[PDB]
């Protein structure tokens, strides 16, 4: 992993790019990895971490979502692609466009032999001037959504310490659609969407932690 | 792509304040839409700028406290708002912004990083600071290739503006810098030359306009 | 006292290359792009250089830009006679917190041929006439160098009372253009035969005459 | 700020009213918030109101909630209601140390 | 440290409503507002009390219905509205509230926690009901050790307020209770006695002042 974490591989942070759709055996973590992109959290961060550890592959698969009346590709200056803003490569930042943000509800039905992993997110603004500004509703709230499953994440505004520029924060979470089932999408505000999905795999796949060198 | 469009010219007592507005003809609200003066024989003066996305300001200090600019999402309009009007602030007040586009827009820079080289400007809005009267114009033909014209007579101030034929004729058009009687009125004249053959027909007509007085007048030159 | 330092004037014959420089610090320039503006004042400026040195769209490749350090030029190669206009320098200031232009420079583009004057003179109309007032107008334009004496002439009779005559100024095309307003009474103009607007143009008269009938 | 050798412990709370008249009464707004957050984690809490069953006196309560803050980081605490504040850190320590549910009396 | 200062005398017809002010001059608002009468030849009557900080009431029984005790938080003002104003209704009208100080406050107790001995009174307000018309008061200066003073005549209700040279003089001062003149109508003196010496230098003007119909007069009394 190098200087990267499995998560930070995951997410598609601009320096652990090289990453993507790995396969391994075992993902070795080194001590002196390190974040270089928008401030996050993972709820339950050892969940997701051993459960793409032990799936063994970033093997990823982009899929079209029927955005509408926003804009895509939102960047910011913690999580820059060269000298220019950037943001996670797996992941799309939403926002107005023109001066509304309308509700978004996408749906993507799995029609595959295999499980998919969705890696989405929730943003959480330093201050209502910020909320406003990128999404016009005071107030918002995602919900992704399985048949036998749903999540709805209310976004909170307020001031965390400073980390590579901003207060603000993205939480991470994540939804396996099994096959048959379907996603669901729903949001007016602060979703972090995801381009697509991850395969799912089982196997003899595992992640550790070490500094020791490789050899060969 | 886009086009600015300002308000029109207008006249204030000193002391007074003026908001002029900005028409952007499509959406131009995610960079730094600038303002920018010049007064009479001075160099281009930076007022200040909004960034419409955020609803960001920055002014030059030297008119902070009196200078106000302003945006509306909805109408793509920016304003202007420059209060306690000295007669240094005559001048012609220009908006103006850049063109550029990007498929990867970043939501938290810092406000400079959204400034750009200005390259659609808007036409300038007029504004004169002065305790005299507005007075509109008199319109008289100049009858008559050949040479004919409008003669537009005792007003204040300036500037006005002559088109023909609602726009239609723009080759031959001259009009001239004004005059500076005495009196303190202004007065110009607009000519415009074409085949002398030609004058038995066609119609010419001058769209004399004087916002400042809010007076249009339509006058029609025959031989 | 503008906060960037241009010359004020700058001037060559038709093909030359001038060079317009700007002097700045290290909170503008020395920190930030620099961008170079033209002007022909009363329509509005045109954006010719962006990001120090990069020309904007539609500017001829004679137009060129560069900094190093805290100064940055502006090179016009192989100058022509539209290029007759002021140029300014901006660019951001981080102490400044907002933008700063520079006073600017006036190009002159010398050596256009000697042209003399054309002069279309004009009587009080119908409806002047009625409103008891009389205006005769003179209009000179296409001429150059731009300095003409204007002298009104009744009949024959010279007339120095109730002239007005605007400076002359530059038109599109380079050559300068100048208007003369003589204003009467009614009964000034119904009674003399003819009137005479004289024009002086580098030691050459040029007039044109106007009457009642 | 964390500026020292060893882990911080901060117990802080949130005030859940029973009744609107009380929230608006001790914190003028309607609807309070807390957020308690270092760099690499966050605890946002909405206090939410309505009675509960009375004990010594009260339908109201106040939610526990803990944060560790590393030396090197730092804590921000965000409110604009019924945060139940902390007056300071307990020191964190590593050894032998546990607890026990017992009513056996204790002897020399 | 804090003083109320209450709203100006009134007269009302029966039946009508009536709404009396106190405005503190700091921050009282913790602890319990009284207000307390007293009609004429009785003793003090509790009306009710309000405690700011959670706009608490607590009323005397006997006036359930048409007493409303009222606060407002940032004007640190407390309000006595009393509805259906009978003649017993007469009387002086009282704020007053406690002094003490607390480093740490109790934020659910009972009402009467929050009730303390009154220490800080307002000067009080009289509110008269009656069918009468108001009527204004005429003053005359009475001219003159040596003792000057002025005449208030003829004016309803009561009361009458006589201050010196804006609250300056005070040593000397005796105002009169008034008198009930058969007509209804009162009457009162305000006396200064002052050394004979300095009544050719010193000048001397009485404040009169009656808030039931409006009236403000100064007066000047000299020789
Ligand atoms: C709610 O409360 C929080 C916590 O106080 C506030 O957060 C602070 O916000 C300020 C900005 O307003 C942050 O200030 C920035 O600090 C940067 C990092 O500090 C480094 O250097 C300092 C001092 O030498 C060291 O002690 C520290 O360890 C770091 O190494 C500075 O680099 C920044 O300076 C830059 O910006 C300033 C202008 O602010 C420029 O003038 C400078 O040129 C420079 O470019 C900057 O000052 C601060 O770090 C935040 N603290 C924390 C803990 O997050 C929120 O602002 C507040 N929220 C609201 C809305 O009120
Ligand atoms: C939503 O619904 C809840 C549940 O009903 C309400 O909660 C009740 O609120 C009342 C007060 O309004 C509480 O009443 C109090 O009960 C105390 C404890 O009860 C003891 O004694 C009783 C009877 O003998 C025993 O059965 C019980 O087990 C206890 O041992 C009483 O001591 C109190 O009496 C005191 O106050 C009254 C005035 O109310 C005085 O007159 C007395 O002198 C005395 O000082 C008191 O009555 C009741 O306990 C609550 N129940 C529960 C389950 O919480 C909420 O009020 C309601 N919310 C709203 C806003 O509507
Ligand atoms: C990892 O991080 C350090 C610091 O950025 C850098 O010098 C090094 O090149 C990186 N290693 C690799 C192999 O990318």
């Amino acid at each position: 992993g190098i200087n990267c974490t499995l998560i930070d591989a995951l997410l598609g942070d601009p320096h652990c790019d090289g990453f993507q759709n790995e396969k391994w055996d075992l993902f070795v973590e080194r001590s002196k990895a390190f974040s270089n992109c928008y401030p996050y959290d993972v709820p339950d961060y050892a969940s997701l971490r051993s459960l793409v550890a032990s799936s063994g592959t970033l093997e990823f698969i982009n899929e079209g979502f029927n955005w509408t009346g926003v804009t895509q590709n939102g960047g910011s200056s913690a999580c820059k692609r060269g000298p220019d803003s950037g943001f996670f490569s797996r992941l799309n930042w939403l926002y107005k466009s023109g001066s509304t943000y309308p509700v978004q509800n996408v749906t993507m039905p799995n029609n595959d032999n295999s499980d998919k992993l969705y890696i989405w997110g929730v943003h959480h603004p330093s201050t209502d001037k910020e909320q406003t500004n990128l999404y016009v509703q005071a107030s918002g709230k995602v919900t992704v959504s399985t048949k036998r499953s749903q999540q709805t994440i209310i976004p909170n505004v307020g001031s965390r310490p400073w980390v590579r520029g901003l207060s603000s924060r993205i939480s991470i979470y994540w939804t396996i659609v099994k096959p048959g089932d379907i996603l669901v999408i729903n949001s007016n505000g602060n979703l972090i969407a995801p381009r697509g999905y991850f395969k799912m795999r089982t196997g003899k796949s595992s992640i550790m932690r070490s500094d020791a060198p490789i050899g060969t | 792509e886009v086009q600015l469009v300002e308000s029109g010219a207008e006249v204030k007592k000193p002391g007074s304040s003026v908001k002029v507005s900005c028409r952007a003809s499509g959406t131009f609200y995610k960079y730094a839409i600038n303002w920018v003066r010049q007064a009479p024989g001075q160099g281009l003066e930076w007022m200040g700028g909004i960034i419409p996305f955020f609803g960001t300001t920055n002014y030059a200090q030297k008119f902070q406290g009196r200078l106000t600019i302003t945006a509306d999402g909805s109408t793509n309009t920016a304003y202007m708002q420059l209060d306690s009007l000295r007669s240094e602030d005559t001048a012609v007040y220009y908006c103006a912004g850049p063109s550029i586009t990007e498929s990867h827009y970043c939501l938290d820079c810092a406000a400079k990083d959204y400034y750009y080289g200005l390259d659609v400007w808007g036409q300038g809005t007029t504004v004169t600071v002065s305790s005299a009267s507005t007075k509109g114009p008199s319109v008289f033909p100049l009858a008559p290739t050949a040479a004919l014209g409008c003669l537009v007579k005792d007003y204040f101030p300036e500037p006005v503006t002559v088109s023909w034929n609602s726009g239609a004729l723009t080759s031959g058009v001259h009009t001239f810098p004004a005059v500076l009687q005495s009196s303190g009125l202004y007065s110009l004249s607009s000519v415009v030359t074409v085949p002398s053959s030609s004058l038995g027909t066609q119609t010419y007509i001058c769209n004399v306009n004087h916002k400042p007085s809010n007076t249009k007048v339509d006058k029609r030159v025959e031989p | 006292q503008s906060v960037l330092t241009q010359p004020p004037s700058a001037s060559g014959t038709p093909g030359q290359s001038v060079t317009i420089s700007c002097s700045g610090s290290r909170s503008n320039i020395g920190g930030n792009t620099v961008n170079w503006y033209q002007h022909l004042p009363g329509m509005a400026p045109k954006l010719l250089i962006y990001s120090s040195n990069q020309r904007s769209s539609g500017v001829p490749d004679r137009f060129s830009g560069s900094k190093s350090g805290t100064s940055a030029s502006l090179a016009i190669s192989g100058l022509q006679s539209e290029d007759d206009a002021d140029y300014y320098c901006a660019s951001w200031d981080d102490s400044l917190n907002g933008v700063v232009f520079g006073g600017g420079t006036k190009l002159t583009v010398l050596g256009q041929p000697k042209a003399a004057p054309s002069v279309t003179l004009f009587p009080p109309s119908s409806e002047e006439l009625q409103a008891n007032k009389a205006t005769l107008v003179c209009l000179i334009s296409d001429f150059y160098p731009g300095a003409v004496t204007v002298a009104w002439k009744a009949d024959s009779s010279p007339v120095k009372a109730g002239v007005e005559t605007t400076t002359p100024s530059k038109q599109s095309n380079n050559k300068y253009a100048a208007s003369s307003y003589l204003s009467l009474t009614p009964e000034q103009w119904k009674s003399h035969r003819s009137y005479s607007c004289q024009v002086t143009h580098e030691g050459s008269t040029v007039e044109k005459t106007v009457a009642p009938t």
